[PDB]
């Protein structure tokens, strides 16, 4: 009915996203390898009611047109993948990728879901698989009933020590997958990507050559969210969404004065 | 409040760099660093000068102080320690240098 | 019917214009490098009855005449392309200028866009673009799959740094360029302009230069709306389009006591 | 100065660059007398209590003066002929335009980054409205009653 | 619409700006060679409605007139440019000026910055530059790949030490620079100021001669700003703005009043 | 002038030009808010909407 009010509804809109966004990061604290993410902010079309540059009279030009704006909104969720802190633990099924890569498991459907969690377990067969759903590793990496201790290289080769043979039995070798755009991955949950149209090509290699980073056995990555960031943005957004009320509140009584006048 | 967001985020760089300092304090070889910070100020054409609030407060960069470090004694002839200015070199393999 | 209808009907249709400016503003209380607005008022054309400086004796001339005002309205809406102030943020590809200066993106169409929002990144191919439709920027900055960091300098040189590789190695530059009047842009959304009559010509170069901004890497720019100005404007525009109802309701009052009583 | 030739006259301060540099209004575009012409190798602009326009240029001090304001005072201002867009000109009853720096010989002066509000009192409008209705109102019932006579007598005679 | 809302608008832009003013003498707080501003208030021009010390009839004058100001005003924010503390560090290559005096560096742009921060490093080709954007230090000072220490005198002769050779081999000088009025430098971040017309002619010398300051290495100069002045004046500063918003708040109260009985 | 996409700066793609009439009262009305010159009006001024 009137623009101010339908301007004020987008910027309610936006803010409402941005906190909900703001409330993720603070909900996966402490998830283990949790991006966080910020929401990007873009006004939207202008009004053309005068035009800018036209010419009014010869040699004369509009120096600056009436374009009315139709608000803001929210245009994307940027997933900041920047490196978390490393958690030092005494597990040994406990991986963590030093630098640029994701651990690929296998998906129920077929696929291939790429992880930046390194909680990892054994199932009853022994294979190494997710702390969580219980997901195999690609490649699938089985541990035999005859060891007695797991290591796990810098290289990703996983080798494991049999008793009464001095000599480590080889028995797998990860390999991890970097992604151009890591933050093109569309999240699907449980601490699991899976590779988009401008995510990029999935290059797979050695965890220590080509660029790819660095698997380190009893240790965890922490999320990279910073509480003091998203409380101050918190804030703010509280306040940039109060201020869209006042105007619908005042565009609000605009209206019911001129119902009981006109 | 943008102003006070920046030197909040100064404040907390600087007492990560003092955490990671003092985590630091028994493993060997370790250098301090130090937290260095500069003002920020952004004025355009049509900005009446003069009148300048600042633009808050920047961090500059984590310094990596190299001042020599105390020794320990081991009494074993494979730990070494490089009296003065100098590096060890270590080839991450064997072949390669 | 009466001239204070239509006098007074110009006055609502100019504060209806600027609370919808005001609105505007305060929705991109959190957009990046956002630029805001002020509605320029004027008064419309005055109904010459009696020409002020005209002769009534011979000797004596009108000292003031009877002109009546038609009212006012929205000229222009200027754009007050005054910096913002500086957000520091952990993400090494979104930038800020630091004086005069715009980024340039290539629209769908073929057309150079030109934006002041520094959120960019990467799509499928390495190349920097934006965080929103993934417009590329101009010039192409193809990052290599072998890079391990990213540095971008004051003078918008991008550099990367490759393992086993010291030197590291550029892979582009960033060139923005800067109009005479910025003001005179057409706004056309999602952060974006486009140049006009009296926008200027663009002149491009390197950032830093010829009183062209410097570019700072990992750092954003502010909207520059002043929350404390758009809500004291909400108020002396709410009061106006309400005293300006007074005098249409009025009005209506006066022509319903002639019909009656006429 | 306006598209005819004629220089117009005005109290608004909202003024604006366009394409060429040169100082305009910001609304229709009409250039502000004298030209005051900004060079893109400046980084600041600063207008001084006399007018003296002066930009702030990189890699040398001591600011470069761009130009001069000079701005136009009128003996009787209430004699002007608005034209509307916020402008004036000049009238009989007006009197010669004054030009001069502003601040000498009685002018005023040159405060930047400011804007002049209208002096509307909007109390004393919603007054004046109240009597001006009533009188309206008023003068209609004077009518109505000659109008009543004229109807008896017609009647009656 | 009312005078005393343009009037307390100017009481609400003055106390943010001298807000703004002290919440970045708050966030400097720790960057060295730091110099806090202060917010200068002044009124503005005053409404003559009736003279003071006019002509009320003769042999009598109006002592007192009736004039309204029209509020108040940020005119500068003034740099007070007095000596920061001292601090002792093991590094050899910071130093302090105990005294007047600038450090000169060499801006991309080609001009000559100045600075008080004494933060200083080497580059690749072992010439002294600072420890932030790194612009070399005017006039360069090559330190030899054979020194085996580094020794800055109070004059600014910059000394090293060579194996198996006495005496100090003179590598250099270091010139700082005096301005008449340290406070009409421009300031342009990263502690550099550029010479303005209000700071005067740039005057070189020696250090420790003619005026200027002594160059103390392996000290610092902290950051001059006094928290407690800070929060107090904060507090002020939020007092006055609240009671501004006060007039804005009855005469927004009055205007609603007149619309409904009026 | 009309504003086109991809292409800086308004093309001009005409002038409107209006007249004057020295008697405004001598034309002849037709309905339709049009007006027909007719003897008593004047002669037709044309011109640059704007001058004279």
């Amino acid at each position: 009915m009137h623009p101010a009010l339908w301007v004020s509804k987008t910027g309610l809109d936006a803010q409402q996203t941005n906190i909900a966004t703001i409330s993720n990061n603070l909900a996966n604290a402490s998830t283990v390898g949790y991006k966080k993410s910020r929401a990007v902010f873009e006004d939207l079309f202008y009004q053309n009611i005068n035009q800018p540059g036209g010419q009014s009279s010869q040699n004369t030009e509009l120096p600056s047109g009436l374009m009315l704006g139709a608000g803001s909104k929210v245009v994307a969720t940027q997933k900041v993948h920047t490196h978390g802190n490393a958690q030092t633990t005494t597990n040994a099924l406990d991986m963590m990728v030093e630098g640029d890569g994701f651990f690929q498991v296998t998906l129920p459907d077929g696929n291939i879901g790429y992880t930046r969690n390194g909680q990892f377990t054994l199932n009853g067969e022994g294979t190494l698989v997710t702390s969580g759903s219980g997901y195999p590793v690609e490649p699938e990496i089985v541990i035999p009933e005859d060891a007695i201790s797991i290591t796990v290289g810098t290289d990703g080769e996983v080798s494991v020590r049999v008793r009464g043979q001095q000599d480590n039995q080889v028995v797998g070798q990860l390999t991890i997958t970097d992604f151009v755009n890591p933050g093109g991955l569309e999240p699907i949950g449980q601490n699991l990507y899976l590779p988009t149209g401008a995510s990029g090509d999935p290059q797979e290699g050695v965890p220590g050559l080509d660029g790819l980073g660095e698997i380190r056995q009893s240790m965890l990555e922490a999320s990279n969210v910073n509480v003091t960031e998203e409380l101050v943005n918190m804030i703010e957004a509280q306040r940039v969404y109060e201020m869209n009320s006042k105007v619908i509140s005042s565009v609000d009584k605009m209206m019911s004065f001129v119902n009981q006048q006109l | 409040s943008y102003v006070s967001l920046s030197g909040l985020s100064a404040a907390q760089l600087d007492l990560n760099t003092t955490s990671n300092n003092i985590a630091n304090a028994n493993t060997y070889g370790f250098k301090e660093s130090r937290a260095e910070f500069a003002d920020v100020y952004s004025n355009s054409l049509f900005t009446n000068a003069k009148t300048t609030p600042g633009g808050g407060a920047q961090a500059s960069q984590v310094a990596q102080q190299f001042h020599e470090g105390s020794s320990i004694y081991t009494n074993n002839p494979m730990d070494l320690r490089v009296s003065g200015t100098g590096f060890f070199a270590v080839a991450k393999e064997r072949l390669t240098p």
